[PDB]
DNA sequence: CCCTGTCTGGCGTCCTCTCACCCCATG
DNA sequence: CATGGGTGCGCCAGACAGGG
């Protein structure tokens, strides 16, 4: 009953040179915008850096 | 029986081959275009919204047929003349048909 | 991942109990549990002792119902004329 | 084949060439079988299960036309006891003796016994008429139905399919707002408000 | 399989309505910190402190 | 209907030469499974058909047993008696039961089970009667070629198998060629291929020569021995009683025409035809021909035999890949050694040279003596310890008391060898001696003997750190052993 | 014969989904 | 059994009379 579909990234199509694009599969109906929507809202401000 | 196995053998099939989706008043010729199938769980067609302009269909009970291109001629022209990319002006004058709607 | 990771640390010898039970609870045909009756078998734990040739002589036992008796007790893995030595405990002698 | 031919030897009939082949049924539908029908024209063998639902319909007609008069005769006791609250009532002596018999009790020619005797009219009335009509119930289940030319038996099954949603329905409101429903979401995609409630 | 069973629908989900409600800390000295009040809405068959950590 | 089942059984009956009786039964068991299969329960059912009027009534069987494990199709004895007093354990109680209605269903059944009683029956006679093809070279029609065999039609329903190993190595057939072949094997698996053929081993050689050759169907010439490299090369030994007919003579026929009527159905394989002798040697030289022998000398000890060639015909005797020599040994049973006359002089020089060495160095007796011994045929110490006195006597020179001495001085030359190679090794000296300690299988004894620890006493002088490095022995294990032996040889 | 009134013919959107019912009548 | 006989459409258009 805690077995969910455990996902991969199953290729990383990095295009071109500083631009990625990271596919992740499988998710459930309905991970796959919770687990993009806290990457997204974590990476732009949490993620720190120097400038 | 509808096994395990014929399912990869639909997703070959579907694969690269036109369908001809048709609205039932056909008036002028953007009334038959030719789709690729994706796979749907249900038992509805779902068509791409800007086409809708071009059929004069709306989504309040409407209904559409579907042929299939048997030989091969029929998928080339399916694809070549027929193929829903290729109807983006109006035959009747200069005006894009793929309007936003 | 890490940092959202870090963020949820905080957070993740008379057989068994069986014998002891009346002829009555085996489910056998009315006619079984009478023929069982007028011959004092009253438990589950009487009826294994007895043989094979022992239930065919007591009056109105037909073949039919010696089959269904060892379909049943078969059903329960057990079978007609296994010895229970201290048969019946003195807990059941006094009813 | 010298073995279809043979269908003879072990057993009779004649050959087997004729081609053995049970009407079976198409699909596209589920569903509960709720009802079964059998008429049968007048004169053909009854099998075994025509013969059940006779039995069954018997079995209903005789217990609801039983039901009818045991209703019935439970509201005219009824009545009865509430005319005798009152003129020579017997509080203790009423329940002595059986039912039946309520009024040849201690009263004299009043509307009371003129009324316990129009209720006697009622009851033999619904006696004799309970007698004619469970003959009359068991004569409409037992007989025969006229149909058409040349037919043994009709069979009629009622399957009772469930439909509950999905997409491609059709829903409306009550002023021309149409519309096929287009995607069944999760509940988590809904827009909620700031008490927590999905629309 | 016989025909006396009867099968309903199987709705295995405990909880109803999950309301989160955001705001301001005060408890710690340090500001710009926030705290996250959870209002659940379970019909009983599981605790709260449960839910959160199988979340 | 009636009269129809007596037409059936009559013209089955003639047809396939079959009992009525054995149709019947498995008529009846026909039904019976049939039967069965009409009941969503396990029954036991048993179909009896009346043998003159065709009809058939059907039973609910109950296998009367003494202990029932299955109450749906057995009964108790004392059940079954309850019924009728004169059944026994292994009898029917029957129970009645609607006739299984005969219509398509029961028909294909009953003509399943009529074919295969046909197969284990008219067929299985058919294969009794032809009982020298089960055996001779059998004739078939390729039905089918697979990577790993060829199934072929013999007719009548009856299928054999050539295996890959079982055929030659440039064959190639085609579905719809003939093939013979020798059936040299039939087993049960009478659903698809019993049959073997081979057309590869050596029989079919035989048999091709039996029906080419008059001759050897006659029983007036015998073939000995066959020798077979399978589409490349073959030799026959063959033998007769009647001095009046050249058995050589006789299987090459007019111009080499039977042998080579023979090879062509071989694929062009080679066929020397020798004669069998009953001197081994002299048929050991008829076996290597084409090869001229200049001399055979025989070891009957080690069942071999060295063959001397002149140096021309070498290559010949040996032949391609070693296949004449090969051959000739499968041939005569014997392992034959090809060499020049000069490479058997220098391995008899060799020989002769080791064995004097032996001589004068375990009997203690001089060259000149161990050339004698040499000279009159000895080779081993085991043939002069244990050879009789009277022949040893027979050599110039020997005395009785000398033979004495030189016997127990082998005996004893023998002995010491031996008790040597068990010290030196676990094979007996120290595979008891060193093995006593209780834990030392033999092959930690022989380990222990390679470092000199023979006996018992030697491993109760050693410490653990003498033993660390034996392959196997952990320190306690080494201290335990030492502490046994110490125990026996110290303590006992 | 040159214009005028009448008389008949020919025709009127495309796909679908159910239903109900198909010749008396009788010497 | 087998056979035997309503009266709410409107325009166009050309052929057939019908005057003219
Ligand atoms: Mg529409």
């Amino acid at each position: 009953v805690t077995e969910f579909l455990k996902p991969r990234l199953v290729d990383i199509e990095q295009v071109s040179s500083t631009h990625a694009k990271v596919t992740l599969e499988p998710l459930e109906r309905g991970f796959g915008h919770t687990l993009g929507n806290a990457l997204r809202r974590i990476l732009l401000s949490s993620m720190p850096g120097c400038a | 029986r509808e096994e395990a196995v014929v399912w990869d053998i639909l997703d070959e099939v579907i694969r690269e081959h036109p369908v001809l989706l048709n609205r039932a008043p056909t008036l002028h010729r953007l009334g038959i275009q030719a789709f690729e199938p994706v796979l749907i769980e249900g038992k509805a067609i779902q068509l791409h919204p800007l086409v809708c302009a071009a059929y004069n269909a709306d989504f309040d009970g409407d209904q559409m047929a579907v042929h299939v291109p048997l030989t091969l001629e029929a998928q080339l022209e399916a694809r070549a003349l027929m193929m829903s990319t290729n109807n983006i002006l109006s035959p009747a004058n200069g005006e894009p048909i793929i309007v936003p709607s | 991942a890490t940092i959202l990771a870090e963020q949820l640390e905080a957070f993740v010898p008379e057989f068994d109990p069986i014998l002891l039970r009346p002829v009555d609870d085996l489910e056998l045909t009315v006619r079984s549990a009478n023929c069982l009756k007028a011959e004092a078998i009253h438990y589950i734990g009487d009826l294994v002792q007895r043989t094979e040739v022992e239930l065919l002589k007591t009056p109105n036992l037909g073949k039919k119902s010696l089959t269904e008796i060892k379909d049943v007790l078969a059903s329960r893995g057990l079978s007609l004329g296994m010895r229970l030595e201290n048969w019946p405990p003195a807990s059941i002698a006094d009813e | 084949t010298p073995e279809e031919k043979l269908l003879r030897a072990i057993f009779g009939e004649k050959a087997s060439d004729v081609k053995d082949s049970s009407l079976r049924v198409p699909n596209g539908v589920s569903g509960t079988v709720i009802d079964v029908q059998v008429f049968t024209r007048d004169g053909v063998e009854k099998d075994k299960r025509a013969l059940e639902i006779e039995e069954m319909q018997l079995k209903q007609a005789k217990k609801d036309l039983s039901e009818e008069l045991q209703i019935l005769e439970a509201g005219l006791f009824s009545r009865i006891r509430a005319v005798l609250v009152a003129g020579g009532v017997e509080a203790e002596k009423l329940d002595k003796l059986p039912r039946d018999r309520w009024l040849e009790l201690g009263l004299t020619d009043e509307e009371k016994q003129n009324q316990l005797e129009q209720l006697a009219e009622q009851y033999d009335e619904l006696k004799h008429e309970f007698e004619k009509k469970l003959e009359a119930k068991r004569r409409k289940i037992t007989q025969g139905d006229d149909l058409a030319p040349g037919v043994l038996k009709i069979v009629k099954v009622y399957l009772a399919v469930k439909r509950r949603i999905q997409p491609g329905d059709k829903m409306a409101g009550r002023h021309g707002n149409k519309g096929v429903i287009s995607k069944i979401n999760p509940i988590e995609d809904m827009p909620y408000d700031e008490n927590g409630t999905p629309v | 399989r016989p025909i006396g069973r009867l099968l309903v629908d199987a709705c295995y989900s405990p909880v109803e309505r999950i309301a989160y409600n955001v705001e301001a800390a005060r408890v710690e000295q340090r500001t710009d910190l926030d705290k996250l009040v959870i209002e659940m809405e379970t019909n009983g068959t599981i605790d709260p402190e449960e839910a959160i950590r199988r979340a | 209907m009636n009269k129809e089942i007596l037409a059936v059984v009559e013209a089955v009956s003639n047809e396939k030469a079959l009992p009525r009786e054995k149709i019947f039964e498995a008529l009846e068991s026909a039904l019976a499974t049939a039967t069965k299969k009409k009941y969503e329960q396990e029954i036991d059912v048993r179909v009896q058909i009346d043998r003159k009027s065709g009809d058939f009534d059907t039973f609910r069987r109950w296998l009367v047993v003494d202990e029932v494990t299955q109450p749906t199709k057995e009964i108790t004895l004392e059940a079954a008696r309850y019924e009728d007093e004169s059944l026994n354990l292994g009898d029917y109680v029957e129970d009645q039961i609607e006739s299984v209605t005969f219509d398509r269903i029961t028909t294909q059944t009953a003509k399943q089970v009529i074919v295969q009683k046909v197969r284990e029956a008219e067929r299985a006679m058919v294969v009794d009667q032809f009982r020298e093809h089960e055996g001779e070279i059998i004739t078939g029609v390729v039905k089918k070629v697979n990577r790993d065999n060829i199934s072929l039609d013999l007719g009548n329903n009856a299928e054999a198998v050539i295996l890959r190993e079982d055929m030659l190595p440039r064959e190639n057939f085609r579905p719809g060629d003939r093939v013979r072949g020798v059936l040299y094997s039939v087993r049960p698996e009478a659903r698809g291929a019993q049959l073997f053929v081979t057309r590869s081993k050596p029989e079919m050689l035989i048999e091709l020569f039996r029906i080419e050759v008059p001759e050897i169907g006659e029983e007036v010439i015998e073939i000995k021995a066959a020798a077979r490299d399978p589409g490349s090369r073959a030799k026959i030994a063959v033998k007769t009683n009647d001095k009046r007919i050249d058995p050589v003579g006789a299987c090459v026929g007019m111009r080499g025409a039977r042998v080579q009527a023979v090879s062509t159905e071989l694929g062009g394989e080679r066929i020397d035809i020798v004669l069998w002798d009953d001197n081994p040697a002299q048929f050991v030289i008829n076996a290597m021909a084409p090869a001229d022998v200049a001399s055979i000398v025989v070891d009957e000890d080690k069942h071999t035999m060295d063959i001397a060639v002149e140096a021309g015909n070498l290559a010949q005797a040996i032949g391609r890949n070693g296949q004449n020599v090969r051959l000739a040994s499968q041939l005569s049973g014997w392992e034959l050694n090809v060499m020049t006359v000069d490479d058997l002089q220098a391995k008899h020089q060799a020989e002769a040279h080791a064995a004097i060495d032996t001589f004068t160095k375990y009997l203690d007796i001089d060259e000149d003596f161990a050339t004698v011994l040499v000279e009159e045929g000895f080779s081993t110490l085991e043939e002069l310890a244990y050879v009789p006195m009277k022949e040893l006597l027979e050599i110039e020179g020997l005395d009785e008391p000398t033979v004495e001495a030189l016997r127990e001085r082998a005996k004893n030359a023998l002995a010491t060898i031996a008790q040597a190679q068990e010290e030196s090794l676990g094979d007996n000296k120290p595979a008891d001696d060193l093995l006593n300690l209780e834990g030392v299988d033999r092959d930690l004894a022989f380990k222990l003997a390679a470092r000199g620890v023979c006996t018992l006493e030697d491993l109760a002088e050693q410490g653990i750190d003498d033993l660390a490095d034996i392959e196997g022995l952990t320190d306690e294990k080494a201290g335990a052993l030492i502490m046994a032996a110490r125990n026996i040889c110290w303590f006992g």
